DNA sequence: CCCTGGAGAATCCCGGTGCCGAGGCCGCTCAATTGGTCGTAGACAGCTCTAGCACCGCTTAAACGCACGTACGCGCTGTCCCCCGCGTTTTAACCGCCAAGGGGATTACTCCCTAGTCTCCAGGCACGTGTCAGATATATACATCCTGTGCA
DNA sequence: CACAGGATGTATATATCTGACACGTGCCTGGAGACTAGGGAGTAATCCCCTTGGCGGTTAAAACGCGGGGGACAGCGCGTACGTGCGTTTAAGCGGTGCTAGAGCTGTCTACGACCAATTGAGCGGCCTCGGCACCGGGATTCTCCAGGGC
């Protein structure tokens, strides 16, 4: 279908959208299950809406369908369903026991709907009800949730009776080949039921070519200047060295040695006793007792007398607290988006940081907070105080400011501590990123 | 320097929990000063039992406390427990 | 030739391991020598005590509309019987609960 | 194939089927029964050992077991267990 | 106007309910934290099996239930209906603790 | 004439008997009681003198401790007179 | 053989109570004390006679009494 | 030739019989084997406890203006010490009496 | 023809002359002390035997005696006793 | 008024008796000394699965907080009878002594019971596996409190 | 003061589902069969000790009665703190990442410390004997309780 059908309302599909629709239709005609890796921001939901509308209109047996989405995207998917293709009817399962029972026994059990939108928790709670209805199409958004086998959600989603299946995920490869095998096993269990140049790389490419479709965000926009990166090696403070030696040699409970070395290369004040006594002042103690803090104290004012609008990503709330203390000492505007920030407090913070004429300067973010959102286009500099094992998490954190709404250069400064575990972490992350590249980017 | 303390763990034994224990004991009305005494006596009991269990675990040259060590400690106290060993 | 092997439990008409009891007695450092009839006597006594407690627990389960025995039934059987309660006075049963017991002064009047 | 752990579970099940033919038992109840049998065995063996040491003998016999049963069990249980043990010993001596 | 029970009906109702059950009345995670805090003083870098904490909780609940039963007996002996720290102390003194 | 108030002689007796260490029961009546109780368990039982003395010592110690607990119960009840209710409460809490 | 429990006399019970530390004695407590004494003696003598019969003797010894008391949880120092 | 006998108590500097403790451990049905250091350790512990009790009892006797120790002195020493009282909390000392105390509510107003 | 009975009497007397040089002891007190020594010996030895059984070993060692002392004696008594026993063991190992 | 006198009990100092603890001897049995052996425990690899650390998202039951009213704990009074202090009379404990015999304690001997060994094999234990009993949810039907309303 | 009725909690059926109990199977290791050797204990006999039975005198202790005060127990009143129900907050519980090591469990090898045996000499238990500490009585003191200036 070289052109989008007429059932789509509120706009017409794009060329990449219609070619993805054709890919999905070829997949269904061949009777195969596949993965759309079109990356976040390239209309995966719109393509799936178009596929469901095709199945409802051009084919005369639209049966029960189920779409699994994160709870943070239920409203967005329902809105897209109602706007783009109003000809199809969709229902959502969310709420407590009484709301769930009312919804099921009033709309679901009678059986007049065609598409059911549920989140993971509601699927686990209502697996008995959702298990009864024969399923014609199972859509899983952000499919990297079911990577681990023998997880409850993976077992429950493989227990259903589904004629056709589909996965939507921007990052099919995260750490190993086992997750890719798990996704392909969910797709076609018969074909992939084992332990997944010529002997390597190329063989994987030939295997995955029929069952995959990924388009990098470069053939659509032709804008958004590419990623710029700088790596900064930093030595630690002297008490940081002393504590590093103390932890290496072996009274405080230091069970996970790697877990201690992590923060110990960030700031020793996280340990008990490394702080000064009763006065607990916040004047220049933080700066001189962490080399990364010294380098950040150098970097931030220069960006401020320059483009400013910096994002700082860290992997620990304690580190975020210390950074908040430092920012208060330096009299900077700071915003803390963390796991503990209530949902309403996040939205106004994001909007105010994105206000057309703002004054906010520092935005502290835990690297795994929120997810698949947060459009901080006005930001310029992205500072990764730490780095985690998955390079995908770092990539999504750095592209949270590198979005289609960005118009100027964005730079990512990555701090690393020499002769410590940070070298191991960064080299592992690079190994996983190169696996991702050499297996995916083609 | 930015840290805070949530609550002492002996306060994690809550007032409704102590009330439920008293209800199973067969108590109708409870004075408000009961909860501190209950926490104290529970702390004493736990300290004795845990000291005996840690002694057993140290003797076995292990760093893990086991249900068998706990039941041996209870049998030493004179509180034989059936169902774990 | 070699005669057929018959268990000492079969000889004594018991459902308990006389041989295992003898081995436990000899390995338990109770005395340097153990008699022949001592393990038989001990196995019979253990069997009788098990029979008593199991009969009471099965009665409790039957009046509780349940086929299987649970620690609650074990506790209900151990209590409500004077001799067993005296024998197991210092014993705690996991997930056993307490007997229903409300003092007469607390009853509404 | 892990290490072998010995328990009185099968004998408890046999006695259970003897007493109540149509009834069952759970894992926790069986564990409690195993603990009860172990504890009673320990008490009886220890009392018999102490009797033998007090009387300056080196052998634990059916007389010692009977006396320990009388010392540990409360009355009616003691007399019933004594009768059962004497009957079993008579059967064993008569047989082999 | 709204329905309300007399002061003591819900107490007896709860007595019957919790004497009919066998569940654990304390919260598992707070009890685990208390156990770890106590054991830290005796020895550092100590690990607990999950079953050890469960056995500790069972024994502690049984001890507290027996103590409260004796406390209630003392309070009834004192011509009262409320239990008091006096009753707890008397029960402990007579039991020998 | 001279007459003491009701309770000073009691305190004098308390002090003197807590200071002393003798036995407070008559030996021949205690021995007769012991022999009569022993008549229900066996006939023609002979007793060493030390056995009777040890039984008397244990019985007196037990009764003294029981009276201490009973006095505590009576004081808890805001009284000064010990009662069978106090004795029964003490026994029940001890576990007898 | 009777009246010898009544040989455990009111002055003797009062002396025991005074050593315990009591001031005023109700009149109903003497029978209760006699019953308690009978129960205690019954248990101890039962165990002692069991030990004697196992020893195949006819004389009850201080050693038998001490062993009985120890096995009931009331260890006695001063007789062996 | 052979050297002159030297007792293990003399070697360890104790006043209690290491050899007799070793013999009692061997004949007491505690374990199949007994180490060399266990009798020495146990003799030292027994000597320490005896010395502590005797010191307290001698102080109590001198408080009585007597030279010889009696069961009353032993009882006073044991019951006036917290840890010894805990150790001997279920023991009866013959001809020992009780600690003198009167509850304050019984004293004259 | 009275067979030989053993006692700790001479050793208790030696300890008494060491701690209180000019203080004597009576026969009843000596009997009480002998009984105390026997009771403590039995408690510690039984605890050590149970420890050996729990750890599935065949020999009783100074490690087991130390653990049994830590279990039985409370607090400062246990600390001082452990110190004394360790000193005695070191002296025995060096002298021999 | 409290403070003083009387009277009884408790305390302290001295002198004469009794017996029990401390010391000195004999002999015999148990502990020390050498020598030889083996099996127990230490030490060390390899494997594997649970446990700990710092977070994130989500749900919901439980906990916290709060205001009200009501049984209830506590104090104060009054009565009366029960318990205590004291004198008198009687009964049986306590002590000393004597007489007889049952029975505990010891020794010598023999046998019969049990420890230890080797062979054999079957009962018990770990591993899969499937069906049923118990848990849960949900609509009924019943029993239980509690208050008002004629009774005043 | 005694029912009617309302509201609420609790028992009762019935239908669904799931995960644990009960069963079958293969293997292996510990119990049975047959045997021999040696020493623990059953049996008989002897001695002497220590328990029991009895008598007589003593005196302390128990039993009985009497009189009176203080403590127990019922009753009333108050004002207070705890139960009860509702609304808001928090963290307990569940399901996930994300690495590593870590700690416990099993198999193998090998040395040293504990058992065992024979031999011998002091350490210790039993037996006497004797004098100093405890005891017992007596007589001169200090404390404490009870009645009254309502002394
Ligand atoms: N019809 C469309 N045509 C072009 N771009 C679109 C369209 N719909 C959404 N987008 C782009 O997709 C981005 C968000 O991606 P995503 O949430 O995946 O979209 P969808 O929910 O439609 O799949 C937006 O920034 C927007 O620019």
């Amino acid at each position: 279908f070289e052109d989008s059908p007429s059932y789509v309302k509120w706009g017409k599909l794009r060329d990449y959208q219609v070619r993805g629709l054709n890919w999905l239709i070829s997949l269904y005609e061949n009777g195969i299950n596949g993965i759309l890796a079109d990356e976040m921001g390239l209309g995966k939901t719109l393509q799936t809406i178009s596929l469901l509308g095709y199945m409802k209109h051009y084919r005369n047996i639209p049966g029960p369908h189920m779409v699994l989405v994160p709870k943070s995207t239920l409203h967005n998917w329902m809105s897209e369903f109602k706007r783009w293709v109003p000809t199809l009817r969709s229902v959502c399962l969310i709420g407590d026991k009484e709301q769930r029972a009312a919804f099921v026994r009033d709309v679901l059990l009678p059986g007049e709907w065609d598409v059911c939108v549920t989140s993971y928790e509601m699927l686990i709670k209502e697996k008995s009800v959702f298990k009864k209805f024969n399923w014609r199409y199972l859509v899983i958004d952000e499919a990297h949730r079911i990577k681990n086998e023998k997880s409850k959600l993976s077992e429950i989603v493989r227990e259903f009776k589904t004629t056709n299946r589909l996965l939507l995920t921007g990052t099919p490869l995260q750490n190993n080949l086992h997750e890719l095998w798990s996704l392909l096993n969910f797709l076609l269990p018969d074909v992939f039921n084992s332990a997944d140049d010529q002997k390597l790389v190329e063989r994987l490419h030939m295997v995955l070519r029929p069952f995959l479709l990924r388009r990098i965000k470069a053939d659509v926009e032709k804008s958004l200047p590419p990623k710029k990166e700088v790596k900064i090696y930093v030595g630690l403070s002297k008490m940081q060295r002393e504590w590093y030696t103390r932890i290496l040699m072996k009274k405080m409970r230091l069970l996970n040695i790697l877990m201690q070395l992590r923060k110990c290369c960030n700031h020793p004040y996280l340990f008990d006793g490394a702080e000064p006594g009763p006065p607990y002042t916040t004047d220049m103690h933080l700066v001189t007792n962490s080399g990364k803090m010294v380098v950040l104290d150098k970097l931030l004012p220069k960006l401020k007398e320059q483009g400013s609008r910096v994002l700082i990503f860290s992997q620990m709330t304690r580190v975020l607290d210390i950074l908040e203390d430092y920012c208060m000492w330096r009299n900077y505007e700071y915003c803390r988006l963390d796991g503990q920030t209530p949902h309403d407090e996040r939205q106004d913070s994001i909007n105010a940081y994105n206000e057309p004429n703002s004054t906010k300067f520092v935005f502290m973010l835990s690297t795994r907070a929120g997810g698949l959102g947060i459009n901080l286009a006005t930001a310029d500099v992205v500072i990764l105080y730490d780095s985690d094992w998955n390079p995908q998490v770092d990539l999504q954190a750095m592209d949270r400011a590198h979005r289609i709404g960005q118009t100027k250069t964005v730079r990512v400064f990555r701090f690393i501590t020499d002769n410590t575990v940070e070298e191991r972490i960064v080299e592992r992350a690079e190994m996983k990123l190169r696996l991702d590249s050499i297996v995916i980017q083609q | 320097r930015h840290r805070k303390v949530l609550r002492d763990n002996i306060q994690g034994i809550t007032k409704p929990a102590i009330r439920r224990l008293a209800r199973r004991g067969g108590v109708k009305r409870i004075s408000g000063l009961i909860y501190e005494e209950t926490r104290g006596v529970l702390k004493v009991f736990l300290e004795n039992v845990i000291r005996d269990a840690v002694t057993y675990t140290e003797h076995a040259k292990r760093k893990t406390v086991t249900a068998m060590d706990v039941v041996y400690a209870l049998k030493r106290q004179g509180r034989t427990l059936y169902g774990f060993g | 030739t070699r005669a057929k092997a018959k268990t000492r439990s079969s000889r004594a008409g018991l459902q308990f391991p006389v041989g295992r009891v003898h081995r436990l007695l000899r390995k338990g450092n109770y005395a340097e020598r153990v008699g022949a009839g001592a393990p038989v006597y001990l196995a019979a006594v253990l069997e009788y005590l098990t029979a008593e407690i199991l009969e009471l627990a099965g009665n409790a389960a039957r009046d509780n509309k349940k086929t299987r025995i649970i620690p609650r039934h074990l506790q209900l059987a151990v209590r409500n019987d004077e001799e067993l309660n005296k024998l197991l006075g210092r014993v705690t049963i996991a997930q056993g609960g307490v007997l229903p017991n409300i003092q007469s002064v607390l009853l509404p009047k | 194939r892990k290490t072998r752990k010995e328990s009185y579970a099968i004998y408890v099940y046999k006695v259970l089927k003897q007493v109540h033919p149509d009834t069952g038992i759970s894992s926790k109840a069986m564990s409690i029964m195993n603990s009860f049998v172990n504890d009673v065995f320990e008490r009886i063996a220890g009392e018999a050992s102490r009797l033998a040491h007090y009387n300056k003998r080196s052998t634990i016999t059916s007389r010692e077991i009977q006396t320990a049963v009388r010392l540990l069990l409360p009355g009616e249980l003691a007399k019933h267990a004594v009768s059962e043990g004497t009957k079993a010993v008579t059967k064993y001596t008569s047989a082999k | 106007k709204p329905h309300r029970y007399r002061p003591g009906t819900v107490a007896l109702r709860e007595i019957r309910r919790y004497q009919k059950s066998t569940e654990l009345l304390i919260r598992k995670l707070p009890f685990q934290r208390l156990v770890r805090e106590i054991a830290q003083d005796f020895k550092t870098d100590l690990r607990f099996q999950s079953s050890a904490v469960m056995a500790l909780q069972e024994a502690s609940e049984a001890y507290l239930v027996g103590l409260f039963e004796d406390t209630n007996l003392c309070a009834i002996h004192a011509k009262r209906v409320t239990i008091m720290p006096k009753d707890i102390q008397l029960a402990r003194r007579i039991r020998g603790e």
